[PDB]
């Protein structure tokens, strides 16, 4: 399975018979190295290719393997959020500030409609409230204060404004630097809605 | 005497037998049991159930269908398999009507143990239900409408019977976009029946409404190593070849020889023939090869060269969707090119949906054959979005195959609950009563169908049975407020072949379990 | 109309009060695990495997939920994963806050149609004002595919 | 509510569990540091001794149940 | 007393934890019992977790046996261990009947028990070797007999030798 | 050690010595003044036991959840009684003693750790112990004046103080008076036993009354 | 009459018993408006209020009812 | 338990109270046709509704003070 | 939520409960048994019942009056 990747990564054309084996077919490269991490193993480098292939790999470090696996999954996430980036490129603030802009334009949605819809979307705006509760808490602040600071901000205008965990307060966050791509909140909100109203259309269970 | 009730017992350990009375009980109770739960899931207002297996792998599923509940319960009360059996041939018969026949039978068994706690004998109401069903046949056969000839209407009554199809399912969300969806996809196969020819890919994440309809085909193998990954103004040959280590079919031929060289030579010799048969088979004039089976180093390479686009592992049904889609002929010798057609597309790519990587085919000679990316927000979503299409697909060709359709929402059960009645107020004795009976049930299928919905059902079916009665022979239940309504104008369309279908099973079903007197089990194993 | 439909079975409604009691306490286990102060776990399998992460698909696919409710939040998780990458904890925790409303919705008298129909327009509404709300970003702009991966990087 | 087959332990008795195991870990080496510190003996369970001073060995022989032990021992 | 179709429903979901847990429990005791009925019945008529965990891991390819004893026991033993010195490759190891807790028959009428176990599945089931092996034959006369069957696998250092992988690299 | 045939003590008997043994107690009080630490205070919350029997005690007061806890540690029971011997001689800051002596054990357990005599901790304990009883005794406030209204007001003022931490802190000014004008009424010796106490099922909080 | 087991159900009982002997009717009205009391108190405590200031409200907000329902009180003969 | 809607009655209630000034508007659960409690004759004794509200708001607050439990 | 159908238990070891449609089901299903057992006594051409005791003395009662049928069961 890896032929593929070396191939990309090289250039060399795979030989499966003598015959068919010309310098044509293979990979020309700077350096092709074999290296020992500090006696924990040994590993193979081949640095700098002519004409280079679209592909690159990433060496993870680490004391323990916990910590290995970790790193590998927060590096994973923010390949991830770089791919976000690469398609629909729309960026939003963080820091709670799109669930709390959320919780009041819906409310203020819910006010304008009528009938047991207005409740329910009313809940909706509550249920979307609980994020910036959740943030606020876990970083020691009270999360009800906090939380009704972010809605009277966002009421008067500032769209920006988000939690601070720096300055353990409310303030902008596009000055800190706390930015998101949009199809992670509209993913998010989207399938969310989707699992809450598939789990509404249930009515029994059956033991097969 | 009998048999348990004798002095001397006449069985082994762990058999027994249940005479008239008791076996009547147990199978009445079987019945109303699988009628109540797989009822409630009805209509357009019917919710889903939660099927949670207790074995090992412990999967769960989420579904509307009957059939698929009716399937995966374990099931000790013999009329309970003989309903889950109806249930499943009426599944394999058409898409639609599991529900539907499922509770018309435990209806009329209900009306039977009824009309037996009345003092009736069982062939009176088998006579009776004999001559009702003759009855409402005929009724529904002459209230049946084709619209065949006509293009327009045709299509109109196509989506109107997916719309119908999908009310009651998870897509009732998207009704419109999933009915002109299935349409689309059905209207592609020209004529044909295989449902086999569309192809459903799910696809873990995004909302239900991304799902799409491909306009070309897609693929879920893969290319080889160096081959290109793009390709305009494609010649397609399929293939169903060895191509892998191919061995003559002399199984007892071997290689026996004094010398190493000329076990290399003999080596090299496959090697020619190998390289000869990708000769011949790249003297078609060809840009992409699908083979069936497996595409091992050598011949990769040998494709890679010509620049010629190999895809390996194409199974049976992968081979068939793409003969029907791009035209060409499955291959397995390449002696005469001239002989063998080839399959053409305008473009073929790889294209990224989700976190995997399919290959694309785009502007398709042919394309009798689809294939439909279903995109949702979990596991559960996605097969029971793959199901619900899996009916409207059935109901779209069973309408294909046989135009004739009837009205939907309770209309077609009321005409022929009506047609019942008047057969029955017309003759005397006690199988007056059965054919009441018998309406009774066909009236409470559009009751249940009401009492889904929370509605006034007793209202409804009164005011339903009135206009029936006059002779407003298109009145049925509006579901979208709880009223009567116009269904040839609002569009609520079924094919009568499902209705049939319906109708026939579930009085067969009724009939044979009402037969039964004794029930003999044997010693469990 | 008066009186109106008695519910005779009652039982969809104790079923949908379980399905949300599961979905929130899914919700309330991964709840300390959002943003840049949140904390990892530790989950120990059946065998030895020790596993320290605070990916929420992570925690909720290393753990056995044995709860139909719990198994869809899992896969919702998953696809979340799939299609985004990150913000598979807030999209759990924002689908269990939505059925505790649910929960206090289903009291009142409120059929589960309206409620999807409500939470179908809400949603829409919503994504318009994210939409509204966005900006637009050019990839040869380093600064902010920087601050991105920073933010991402943040909480872990 | 949770319905996960297994025991959990979150806050403060989680932290306490884990430092208590990173301690007596250390506690089980600290007497071998320096000129002054003595050699341990390791008996298996079919006789065999072992005799040293250095802790990698005396944490490799050692059973380890608890996860941040074997974090120790691995480090 | 009706209502047959009982659907237990939610029941079965709601309290899976103590069905789960009697059921690993059971499971756990039915791999002891699995384990202890090769024995019984099969040639019998013709810590246990210890026990278990021990046949269950270590090589498919190495020949391992088991003896089961209670307190000529003693000249058995001592052949086994002249054979242990003589086959380091094996690993001969004893274990009492009451700690598996086998059946009444087999502990009165099977004391020497010469069980051997190669890849999980008893490729030698000697029971009784009594009365075809004698009472004080020596370890020689054991060894000869198991051999006969082909179940039995066929210099000195001064005391050890064993001790990065870069072993020795004179290039400048 | 060696099995040795003839055996000094009794089999079974188990011993610990050194810093170990003294560690593992520190940590036992620890573990003890955690069962009672967060009953302390105005935001003090309750905690319920239940027995064999399958009686449950709901208390705030520190004596009493001792009391319910069915220790065993030799030396955790020294926390248990300190603490009735706070509710005996004072009947107040029984949640106090216990947090304070294991805080105490806790401050010097690195000391111990680090191979520092007990009898310096000792001696360092009661010198300091002397000492901030006479800043205690000191800097104490004290009224000189025996004025009637003042004096009831102080009686007041410690009876809401002793009383903000406990289920009826709600009601506590209405309280701590009627347990003022209660007391006052005691001749000489204040008696416990010359105050009923009745308990009667239903009514609220505010229908309770003392009886003249 | 009902075998509970749980030590919050039995403070429930002795609440109900404790409306019966001070009243002898709404024994039931007691038990629904302290449930409602505690479903409402969970939502507040889900976000971040402490429980003694739950309780301290819901004492506040118990002596206005009761004001209120001193005063739109009747009298009757 | 009347079979009516439970937040759609009780909101108009409300609203006409607040209308209105009268406090004697309740939920009609007999189907009279109308509000009016007191033209209904429905009656409670003011000590009931007293100790209900009292005993119910004393039990609340042990409940919500206990965070701890010892159970064998 | 129900009392017995929720994660925490609130009951002793054996005590039951069932919602409005089991409890229904239970008593219709109890009351339509008594019925039709009680039945078919009934009229000028009623049979008669026997009546078997499973104590030590095994009393044997043949009777058509309802009252005494029902007394001598055992009703769960
Ligand atoms: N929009 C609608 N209006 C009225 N009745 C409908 C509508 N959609 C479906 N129905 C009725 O619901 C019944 C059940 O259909 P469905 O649940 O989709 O499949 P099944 O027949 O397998 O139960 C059908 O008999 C149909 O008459
Ligand atoms: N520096 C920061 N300040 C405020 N909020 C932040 C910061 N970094 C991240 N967040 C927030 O923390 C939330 C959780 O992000 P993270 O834990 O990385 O993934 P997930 O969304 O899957 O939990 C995000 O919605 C983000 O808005
Ligand atoms: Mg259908
Ligand atoms: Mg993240
Ligand atoms: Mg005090
Ligand atoms: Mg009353």
């Amino acid at each position: 399975e890896d032929i593929e990747f070396i191939c990309k990564t090289i250039g060399t054309k795979p030989v499966a018979h003598i015959d068919q084996f010309t310098a044509d077919m293979l990979g020309s490269a700077e350096l092709a190295e074999e290296v020992n991490l500090n006696g924990s193993g040994k590993l193979l480098k081949i640095t700098g290719c002519a004409s280079p292939g679209k592909t690159v790999t990433i060496v993870v470090r680490g004391s323990n393997k916990l910590v290995i696996e970790e790193a590998e999954r927060s590096i994973h996430d923010a390949l991830c959020v770089i791919r976000c980036l690469v398609k629909k490129r729309a960026l939003i603030a963080g820091g709670g500030a799109p669930e709390i802009e959320l919780a009041l334009r819906l409310t203020e949605y819910s006010r304008t409609l009528s009938g047991m819809e207005s409740y329910c979307v009313r809940a909706f705006a509550d249920a979307m409230e609980v994020i910036p509760s959740t943030l606020a808490e876990n970083a020691g602040l009270n999360p009800i204060s906090t939380v009704t600071e972010l809605r009277n901000r966002h009421a008067q205008g500032e769209k920006t404004a988000g939690i601070n965990v720096r300055k353990g307060g409310i303030s902008n966050i596009l000055e800190e630097l706390v930015v998101q791509p949009l199809l992670v909140s509209v993913s998010a909100l989207t399938l969310a809605t989707e699992t809450v109203r598939s789990i509404l259309k249930i009515d029994d269970v059956v033991n097969t | 005497a009998s048999l348990s009730l004798a002095p001397v017992n006449i069985f082994k350990a762990g058999a027994d037998e249940e005479r008239a009375e008791t076996a009547r009980l147990t199978s009445f109770i079987g019945a109303i049991a699988i009628g109540d739960l797989v009822k409630s899931t009805l209509g357009p207002k019917g919710m889903d159930k939660i099927l949670l297996s207790s074995g090992r792998d412990a999967s769960l599923m989420v579904t509307n269908d009957g059939a698929t509940i009716l399937k995966n319960i374990g099931v000790d009360n013999p009329a309970a398999k003989v309903l889950v059996d109806m249930s499943r041939v009426q599944d394999d018969e058409v898409g639609d009507g599991t529900t539907s026949v499922t509770v018309l039978a435990a209806e009329l068994l209900r009306e039977a143990e009824s009309l037996i706690a009345k003092k009736i004998h069982p062939q009176t109401i088998i006579a009776g239900w004999r001559e009702a069903t003759k009855a409402a046949r005929e009724a529904l056969l002459s209230s049946a409408v084709d619209h065949g000839s006509d293009e327009v209407k045709f299509r109109q009554d196509l989506m109107n019977i997916a719309g119908t199809t999908l009310s009651s399912k998870l897509l009732t969300h998207h009704k419109d976009h999933f009915t002109k969806l299935a349409v689309e996809a059905v209207l592609r196969l020209k004529g044909s029946g295989n449902l086999e020819a569309i192809h459903i890919i799910k696809k873990l994440g995004g909302s239900l409404a991304d799902s799409y309809l491909d306009e070309g085909f897609l693929l879920d193998k893969k290319i080889g190593v160096n081959q290109p990954k793009r390709i305009e103004n494609a010649k397609i040959l399929i293939a169903n070849t060895g191509m892998d280590t191919d061995k003559i079919k002399i199984f007892g031929s071997r290689v026996r020889v004094d010398s190493t060289a000329k076990v290399a030579e003999i080596e090299h010799a496959e090697k020619e023939k190998m390289k000869e048969k990708v000769e011949r088979i790249l003297k078609h004039g060809i840009n992409c090869f699908i083979n069936r089976q497996l595409i091992y180093n050598y011949p990769e390479q040998l494709f890679g060269a010509a620049g010629v686009m190999a895809i390996e592992h194409a199974d049976f049904a992968g081979v068939e969707r793409l003969a029907l889609v791009t035209g060409g002929e499955i291959a397995s010798t390449f002696d005469h090119p001239e002989l063998v057609k080839l399959g053409s597309c305008k473009l073929i790519e790889e294209v990224m949906i989700g976190e995997d990587k399919l290959i694309h085919f785009s502007g398709v000679a042919l394309g009798e054959a689809c294939t439909i990316v279903l995109r949702g927000a979990t596991q559960q979503i996605l097969d029971e979005a793959e199901r619900s299409l899996h009916d409207a697909l059935c109901v779209l060709a069973q309408t294909v195959k046989d135009s004739r359709t009837v009205y939907g929402g309770g209309c077609s059960e009321m005409l022929m609950a009506h047609a019942v009645t008047q057969l029955a107020n017309r003759t005397p004795g006690k199988e007056a009563v059965a054919m009441e009976s018998y309406a009774k049930a066909l009236r409470m299928l559009p009751t249940i169908i009401a009492d889904n919905a929370g509605y006034d059902s007793a209202d409804l079916v009164a005011q339903l049975r009135a206009a029936h009665s006059e002779g407003n022979t298109t009145a049925g239940l509006d579901m979208r407020e709880g009223t009567i309504g116009d269904m040839a104008i609002l569009g609520i369309t079924e094919s009568f072949q499902v209705k049939r279908q319906v109708l026939l099973s579930a009085a067969e079903a009724a009939e044979v379990i009402l037969r039964v007197d004794n029930i003999i089990k044997a010693a469990p194993r | 109309r008066g009186k109106g439909a008695y519910q005779d079975r009652d039982k969809p409604a104790q079923i949908r009060f379980s399905n949300i009691s599961a979905a929130k306490a899914v919700a309330d286990a991964i709840r300390t695990s959002l943003g840049p102060k949140g904390m990892d776990k530790m989950i120990q399998d059946g065998k030895g495997d020790v596993t320290i992460t605070n990916d929420g698909a992570t925690i909720l696919k290393q753990m056995q939920v044995l709860h139909p409710a719990a198994r869809m939040l899992v896969e919702l998780s998953k696809a979340q994963d799939i299609e985004a990458g990150d913000g598979t904890t807030s999209v759990v925790i924002i689908a269990g806050s939505l059925l505790d409303s649910c929960t206090k919705l289903l009291q009142k008298g409120i059929h589960p149609t309206i409620i999807s129909e409500s939470f179908q327009k809400a949603l829409e509404k919503g994504i318009e004002i994210l939409t509204d709300m966005s900006r637009p970003v050019e990839l040869s702009d380093r600064e902010t595919l920087l601050n991105s991966a920073t933010t991402s990087l943040n909480s872990k | 509510p949770l319905s996960v087959f297994g025991d959990r332990s979150t806050g403060e008795t989680i932290r306490s569990q884990n430092v208590m195991a990173a301690a007596s870990i250390a506690n089980i080496v600290k007497s071998s540091l320096g000129p002054v510190g003595l050699d341990k003996m390791l008996v298996d369970d079919i006789g065999d001794v072992t005799i040293t001073n250095d802790g990698a060995t005396i944490l490799k022989l050692l059973e380890v149940e608890h996860p941040a032990a074997k974090v120790l021992c691995e480090l | 007393l009706a209502g047959e179709g009982i659907s237990v429903n939610t029941g079965p979901k709601g309290v899976i934890n103590d069905w789960r847990r009697f059921k690993q429990l059971e499971t756990e005791q039915r791999e002891e019992q699995c384990r202890e009925m090769e024995r019984l019945i099969k040639k019998l008529s013709m810590s246990g977790e210890g026990f278990l965990d021990m046949i269950d891991k270590e090589q498919k390819s190495i020949v391992i046996m088991v003896h089961i004893y209670e307190d000529g026991t003693e000249a058995m033993n001592g052949c086994m261990i002249c054979l242990a010195a003589e086959y380091p490759a094996v690993k001969f190891c004893k274990v009492k009947s009451s700690v598996i807790g086998a059946s009444s028959q087999f502990t009165r009428n099977a004391l020497p028990a010469l069980l051997i176990y190669k890849g999980g599945e008893l490729i030698g089931n000697f029971v009784r070797v009594t009365d075809q092996l004698g009472d004080d034959f020596f370890a020689v006369d054991l060894e000869a007999f198991l051999q006969e069957f082909g179940l039995l696998p066929e210099v000195l250092t001064s005391v050890r030798n064993s001790a990065s992988e870069d072993s020795d690299l004179e290039i400048d | 050690m060696m099995p040795t045939p003839v055996i000094l003590l009794k089999e079974g008997t188990d011993s610990s010595q050194g810093i170990p043994q003294l560690v593992s107690n520190i940590s036992a009080c620890q573990v003890i003044a955690e069962a009672v630490r967060t009953t302390l205070g105005p935001r003090g919350m309750d905690k319920l036991i239940v027995d064999g029997r399958g009686k449950a005690t709901i208390s705030n007061d520190g004596a009493t959840i001792l009391k319910l806890l069915d220790v065993v540690h030799p030396a955790a029971k020294t926390l248990v009684d300190i603490a009735k011997s706070q509710d005996a001689e004072v009947g107040d800051g029984t949640t106090s003693v216990t947090l304070l002596a294991a805080e105490f054990l806790k401050q010097v357990k690195p000391y111990v750790e680090e191979g520092l005599h007990p009898q310096i901790i000792i001696r360092a304990f009661r010198t300091a112990t002397q000492l901030a009883v006479n800043k205690i005794k000191e800097i104490a406030v004290t009224v000189k004046k025996a004025d009637k209204v003042e004096q009831r007001k102080l009686l007041e003022k410690c009876a809401m103080t002793a009383l903000s931490s406990k289920l009826i802190s709600q009601q506590k000014a209405f309280f701590a008076k009627m347990v003022v004008d209660a007391v006052m009424m005691l001749d000489d010796l204040l008696q416990l036993k010359m105050i009923g106490i009745k308990k009667v099922q239903g009514g609220a909080l505010e229908d309770s009354q003392l009886v003249a | 009459m009902m075998d509970v087991d749980h030590q919050i159900a039995k403070l429930m009982v002795e609440l109900s018993k404790s409306q019966d002997d001070e009243i002898g009717d709404g024994t039931t009205g007691v038990v629904v408006l302290a449930g409602a009391l505690l479903e409402e108190a969970e939502q507040l405590l889900d976000r971040g209020i402490h429980p003694i200031r739950i309780a301290d409200g819901y004492e506040q907000a118990a002596r206005v009812a009761i004001e209120h329902l001193d005063k739109i009180s009747d009298s009757v003969l | 338990n009347s079979g009516m809607n439970p937040i759609q009655t009780m909101t108009e209630v409300r609203a006409r109270q607040v209308k209105e000034m009268n406090p004697a508007l309740g939920i009609d659960c007999l189907h009279k046709g109308t509000n009016d409690m007191k033209q209904q004759h429905v009656i409670e004794t003011l000590i009931g509704k007293k100790q209900q509200i009292s005993l119910a708001t004393q039990m609340v607050r042990m409940i919500l003070k206990i965070d701890d439990i010892r159970k064998p």
